[PDB]
């Protein structure tokens, strides 16, 4: 109440709350998971057509950053490219600087301080965008970072972006995360992701699973899903 | 020389209690000259001159800036300058052109503004400072004043003996001289007061 | 001015003479060459002194605020590629003869060279200096692959030996450096 | 100008000479080139003296700042540091021949700078034109760890020879010492020549030159 | 005696106070978080907890141990960006000492430097006065370990028995309880008296997987972070 | 940042500037302080009480030379304090690279009031809450300057800056005269501070430095221990 217009003032009891404000708008956006396995990462969004007058497969919030690097977004999509596009620079930077890939430690470090830098002054507001980073690496192995609206970045197993935030890792932490190679995990997204709302709230939604690791050498893209076609098969086995 | 574009010699002479300084009147261009009465030793406050010679435009530049900047620091403090104070400023103004640089070469020629002790010294075209206690020389001709003042020279010197001295040394090392003569100005000083005595000097 | 590094199975081994000269006229009768930048990491220069020296100062700075962002030890070949990149950059004014050595956990000894170019290259021994032309004659001749470590001091020994003993501006002192896994031994021969 | 350095067994001994010519000229008789830094610290200078005087003033000023903020004696690496940045900012335009010098909480340090912005630590340095006769010196009668006197005697002998090789200088040559305690610091060392007397003399008269205007303005 | 506009920004208010300041000293105190730091002898010893109730989230990326240089180590609390931020501050300027002064640079110059930094975002307004407070340890020669904490006003000072955090009116009330009594600290004084201190204040009695412990010597001056064994070995060591 | 530029500090109806007049308020609810100019050296001291039994006194230092012979203490907030101090240092450095001579107190006062000043004016920053105590032994004379937060300056014979400030005056102004000694003022000095300080007093509560013809000295807790074990 008076206090919460610039972003550069306390409170009297002492947080800010544009940042908070920031937060909960990627609350209502939708959900975006994400989880490692012993030789990769997989990503996974609950993507959702409006009516009937989308394509399935524009505007896709799995991004991909780095040659072995990609965001899972959630919250204000314009914000997000933006946000993908410094990604893409800061990679480059690296690349052209030292002469090889970017650890995902320093990546996320220097993402994160342009998020604090943003979240500083009154001149601009905090982010509404809340994202996943994975990687693989031969000498480094898998590894999964998170990052909120106010720039806390740091390490998971696995992860929970949007309404779902709790809903859905109360049965991620029951998977037996690290003795499974990811092409059990992608079956695994999938039916965390078809269990969480299946019509209450809404009519449709789509699947999109992101894919990194071992499996595919340091590279990182989409699963072809539609080649073993993992979901629905298993989303008619996962109702009883 | 480009310091023999237009003439010039300073001598600066350290007596016993006081302080004597000369210079020559001829200006002029390379083989023609142009007047007799050509300024090159101005007052810096009281009892305190200073000569510049080489070429003339840097004289009269380098004398209004450090006109310019000593009467900002008269003003700013209510004490008048003490000369290695004015030592340090003229070599600070000369060092900001490092690679710029005025062709003169300036001599200081003051008292003590506490006690009667003297002080000569002289630079480079580029800052380099140089204190003695016998003479100081300037100018195109060097090694005529360095030969007259290292055989004319006595350390304890009254005025007079002073003044005969500088006035014998100038005129012969001047006369031997080619582009520089016509004319030379004395300035001999002391606590009590400030003499300015023009010499017959040979006009050829 | 004769500089050299030579790498074997477990680490690498790096020389150079010490003279610095300036005309005909010796200024140094005793030089450390080759400079320590990491712990693990050295680098021998040739050429103008001063560059390299500000070179090697710039590449210490920047070399060590990455490693310690890191917080995990750091490779050769970036090192290799800061050169590189300083070098190349702002050239037209340099005389580098850099050569990167030193031992890394994930890759061992690797040894690379930075002529005055700017160029980068992976070798597996190396000459650099004015009076390296020499024993680059006979590198190629008495080299075989896979020694162990004191077959490189010996043959080193032998190289910069004759390197000081020909050329008129190498000379001095021996400076040898041995750089492992285990650690960083350096020792002088002399006379 | 011979400037030359030395490592004794405690500190630093500096020696240089003081005529500052301009061309063919002796123009000076006295000049000061064992400048200031700090009380732990000197530097000695050769080639184009007001660049030296420039630099070691800054550097001298850079310092006083640095140990009066930290708080304690200062260090010569910092010195050095800096002075090696600095000519190398100025691409080898300015000539500063310098010769650094200090007793840290480390010991004794010398360094020897070329203008280009080179440096070395010696455990002995010449440097200037007349340089090599010192050298000569040192070579010939260097020995680690030597004492005092020993060292006094030394640099004295190296600056002497310079002398007698070409621009020395006429003057006393002045020496330096720094300790871990004692700072000390000698202008006129040794005169090995005196001026021969005049036998002259060439007089004057007080009236034996043609007055044109006097003009007479007193004073208080 | 709310005049003007000092609820908002840096000005002076009546009486002498400026709000925007003293707002942050409690904006440490949202991180729920708490930090002692122990100097009696040749040792100095860091310890901090962590707070961690997920299974998903990992436990080596969330240490506030900081290792700025390879001698002077730190820890945070408040919120984490400001802390992050902080960090790298300090070790670039660190970095910067060693190139143009040619030596390792003391805990007192840098704490020092990052005071006048918080001074400058202090001095403006329209900038967020960075709610963190960070605590330095380091060994210089001839003085021996220091121990030094940052106020976000700018303020720092250096002292033995130090901490803050949430909870440290009461960790400094036990501390003048306990530096008064004139015993040496020969490093297993100083662990067991920073665990115990810990101890009465949360009055927890836990595991070693919980609290972070940070510690230099005069004997090895790097800075070390300990292992889980020998933090249980002095733990049970304390336990009777 | 953006570069707003504008200032905070404007012209009331009654023509005061209540950001200064409340700046002047937080100097003087700031920690005490003693200056006197005696007839050879000028003693400043000051009075710094712990919070806790932790505190170290061997880090921070109140009393603090700008030059080898300038004293310098101030009444206020150190984060302040600090700042301008370090920009007094490379001014007063700067004189020195240029006239290579130590810079005379009037100068200083001259330029760090200016620098004061244009804070005071220039864009959205606050003033800063200090009020410095400026002396220095230069030419014979030893002189002693106050300054303000609103730019100003004076001179003082002895004055007093903190708590109680008005209470400490009255009590110099009948105890202190024209012409003592350095150890006279120094006694009175220490009178006046314990006038108004807590009562328990030792080595490490106060911080005294004095000004000689030789030289600005910053004083050990040793000779404090020495005289200000029960002086009088």
């Amino acid at each position: 109440t008076g206090y919460d217009l610039s972003a550069s003032t306390f409170s009297p009891d002492g947080r800010v709350f544009q940042v908070e404000y920031a937060m909960k708008a990627v609350e209502n956006s939708s959900t975006a998971i994400g989880i490692r396995c012993k030789d990769g990462v997989v990503f996974g969004v609950e993507k959702l057509v409006l009516s009937k007058l989308y394509e399935e497969g524009s505007n896709k919030r799995l991004f991909n950053v780095d040659r072995h690097v990609g965001m899972a977004v959630a919250g204000l999509l314009a914000d997000a490219r933006s946000l993908a596009d410094i990604a893409r620079e800061e990679a480059s930077n690296f690349r052209s600087n030292f002469g090889y890939n970017i650890p995902l430690k320093h990546l996320a470090d220097r993402v994160a301080m342009y998020v604090h830098a943003y979240t500083l002054y009154s001149a601009v507001r905090p982010f509404g965008c809340s994202f996943m980073l994975g990687s693989y690496s031969v000498n480094d192995g898998a590894q999964l970072y998170m990052i909120d609206p106010s720039g806390v970045s740091y390490g998971y197993w696995g992860c929970a972006i949007g309404k779902a935030r709790q809903a859905a890792k109360t049965e991620i932490e029951k998977l037996q995360m690290k003795e499974m190679t990811c092409r059990d995990i992608v079956k695994e997204v999938a039916k965390i992701i078809y269990i969480v709302h299946d019509e209450v709230k809404d009519k449709a939604f789509e699947l999109e699973l992101s894919w990194v690791g071992e499996l595919t050498n340091g590279r990182h893209e989409i699963v072809p899903k539609d080649i073993r076609e993992e979901a629905e098969k298993y989303a008619k086995e996962s109702l009883k | 020389s480009i310091m023999s574009y237009n003439g010039g010699a300073v001598m600066a002479m350290k007596g016993k209690n006081c302080v004597a300084i000369a210079a020559d009147r001829r200006f002029g261009i390379q083989a023609q000259m142009v007047t007799t009465d050509f300024q090159k030793i101005f007052p810096m406050g009281d009892r305190l001159y200073i000569g510049l010679a080489g070429l003339a435009t840097d004289v009269q530049t380098v004398a209004q800036r450090l006109k310019f900047r000593l009467n900002l620091y008269e003003l700013k403090e209510g004490r008048q300058i003490k000369p290695y104070t004015l030592m340090s400023m003229v070599a600070n103004l000369l060092y900001e052109k490092r690679f710029g640089p005025y062709y003169t070469e300036p001599v200081i020629a003051g008292l003590d503004p506490k006690t009667f002790k003297p002080f000569i010294c002289s630079l480079d075209l580029i800052g380099c400072p140089m204190v003695t206690d016998d003479f100081v020389v300037s100018g195109t001709c060097a090694e005529q004043m360095y030969g007259m003042c290292e055989s004319l020279w006595e350390p304890n010197m009254d005025p007079d003996h002073l003044f005969e001295t500088i006035s014998q040394a100038m005129l012969n090392a001047v006369d031997r001289d080619a582009v520089s003569g016509m004319g030379v100005i004395v300035h001999i000083i002391e606590k009590d007061k400030i003499t300015t005595r023009t010499l017959k000097a040979r006009m050829d | 001015t004769t500089i050299m590094a030579v790498q074997f199975d477990g680490g690498v081994v790096l020389g150079a003479d010490s003279r610095t000269t300036t005309g005909s006229y010796i200024a140094n009768r005793v030089t450390d060459k080759l400079t320590p930048i990491h712990d693990r990491i050295f680098c021998c220069r040739s050429g103008s002194a001063a560059d390299t020296q500000a070179v090697a100062d710039a590449v210490t700075y920047q070399l060590g605020f990455h490693s310690i962002e890191l917080n995990e030890p750091p490779l050769v070949h970036t090192a290799a590629s800061l050169f590189k990149e300083m070098c190349y950059r702002y050239r037209e004014d340099l005389m580098a003869g850099i050569i990167i050595a030193g031992w890394d956990p994930q890759e061992g000894g690797q040894v690379y060279s930075v002529p005055m170019g700017g160029m980068m290259v992976r070798q597996s021994f190396a000459i650099g200096g004015s009076g390296s032309s020499y024993i680059y004659g006979y590198v190629d001749a008495t080299y075989r692959e896979g020694m162990t470590k004191e077959e490189c001091l010996q043959f080193t020994a032998n190289a910069l030996a004759l390197a000081m003993e020909r050329d008129g501006s190498s000379g001095g002192v021996i400076r040898l450096a041995a750089i492992a896994e285990s650690g960083v031994e350096r020792q002088v021969l002399l006379g | 100008t011979t400037i030359a350095g030395v490592v004794y067994k405690d500190g630093i001994v500096l020696g240089a000479d003081t005529r500052a010519t301009e061309g063919m000229v002796v123009a000076d008789k006295n000049c000061s080139k064992i400048h200031f830094i700090s009380p732990n610290i000197y530097c000695c200078g050769a080639g184009t003296a007001a660049d030296t005087d420039m630099t070691t003033q800054l550097i001298s000023s850079n310092l006083e700042l640095h140990s009066l903020s930290t708080g304690r004696l200062p260090r010569v690496v910092t010195a050095n540091r800096m002075l090696k940045q600095m000519l190398f900012r100025y691409q080898g335009y300015i000539g500063a021949a310098l010769v650094l010098g200090g007793v840290d909480v480390t010991g004794p340090h010398l360094y020897s700078i070329y203008p280009h912005g080179s440096t070395d630590k010696l455990p002995y340095v010449t440097m200037g034109s007349g340089s090599l006769a010192a050298m000569a010196v040192f070579e010939d009668k260097f020995r680690p760890d030597m004492e005092e006197e020993e060292a006094k005697n030394l640099v004295s002998e190296a600056i002497a020879a310079g002398i007698f090789n070409d621009l020395g200088s006429g003057s006393n040559i002045d020496l330096c010492v720094i300790s871990k305690n004692k700072l000390d610091f000698l202008r006129p060392y040794t005169v090995p020549n005196k001026k021969g007397t005049r036998l002259g003399r060439y007089r004057c008269e007080k009236g034996t030159t043609a007055v044109l205007t006097e003009k007479i303005t007193p004073l208080e | 005696s709310s005049a003007g506009f000092d609820r908002h920004i840096t000005i002076f208010s009546p009486e002498g106070r400026l709000y925007q300041v003293e707002y942050a000293f409690k904006a440490i105190n949202q991180g729920g978080l708490t930090s002692v730091a122990v100097r009696g002898k040749d040792c100095a010893v860091i310890v901090t907890q962590k707070k961690v109730p997920d299974k998903l989230l990992d436990s080596s990326t969330v240490t506030h141990l900081f290792k700025i240089t390879e001698n002077i180590g730190c820890v945070m609390t408040g919120m984490t960006a400001d802390s992050r931020s902080q960090v790298q501050r300090a070790r670039y300027e660190a970095a910067n000492w060693k190139y143009k002064y040619g030596y390792e640079i003391p805990v007192d110059m840098l704490c020092k430097r990052i005071a006048d930094i918080s001074q400058v975002y202090t001095q403006n307004a329209e900038m967020r006065p960075l709610g963190c407070c960070m605590i330095l340890i380091g060994i210089d020669e001839e003085q021996g370990p220091q121990v030094y904490k940052c106020d976000p006003a700018g303020y720092y000072c250096g002292f033995k028995a130090t901490a803050a955090g949430v909870k440290q009116t009461e960790s400094t009330s036990f501390l003048e309880k306990k530096v008064k009594k004139k015993f040496d600290w020969t490093f297993e004084q100083t662990v067991e008296t920073a665990i115990t201190c810990l101890s009465t204040v949360l009055s927890i009695d836990f595991k070693p997987s919980e609290i972070e412990v940070g510690v230099v010597t005069v004997e090895n001056p790097k800075f070390r972070i300990l292992t889980e064994a020998e933090i249980d070995a002095h733990l049970v060591a304390l336990a009777e | 940042e953006r570069g707003y530029s504008f200032s905070l500090t404007t012209f009331s109806p009654s023509g005061k500037l209540v950001q200064i007049e409340y700046a002047l308020a937080a100097v003087a609810g700031g920690a005490p302080s003693v200056g006197i100019k005696a007839a050879n050296g000028v003693v400043l001291a000051t009075e710094k009480k712990q919070k806790s039994i932790l505190y170290d006194e061997r880090s921070v230092h109140k009393v603090e030379p700008i030059t080898k012979h300038i004293g310098l203490v101030y009444s206020g907030m150190g984060p302040d304090y600090r700042v301008l101090v370090h920009r007094a240092r490379k001014l007063a450095q700067q004189y020195y690279l240029v006239y290579q001579e130590p810079i005379p107190t009037a100068q200083l006062v001259q330029r760090v009031a200016s620098v004061m000043q244009e804070y005071t004016q220039s864009g959205g920053v606050r003033p800063f809450g200090v009020s410095l105590l400026i002396c220095g032994w230069n030419e014979g004379r030893p002189y002693l300057f106050q300054s303000d937060p609103s730019g100003a300056y004076f001179a003082w014979k002895a004055t007093a800056m903190g708590k109680n400030y008005v209470n400490g005056k009255t009590f110099l102004e009948k105890r202190y005269n024209e012409d003592l000694e350095l150890e006279d003022a120094i006694h009175t000095a220490i009178l006046t501070l314990k006038e108004s300080f807590e009562g328990q007093m030792t080595e490490d509560n106060i911080e005294v430095g004095i000004c000689n013809e030789a030289g600005f000295r910053r004083l050990t807790p040793t000779e404090v221990k020495d005289y200000l074990a029960a002086i009088a």
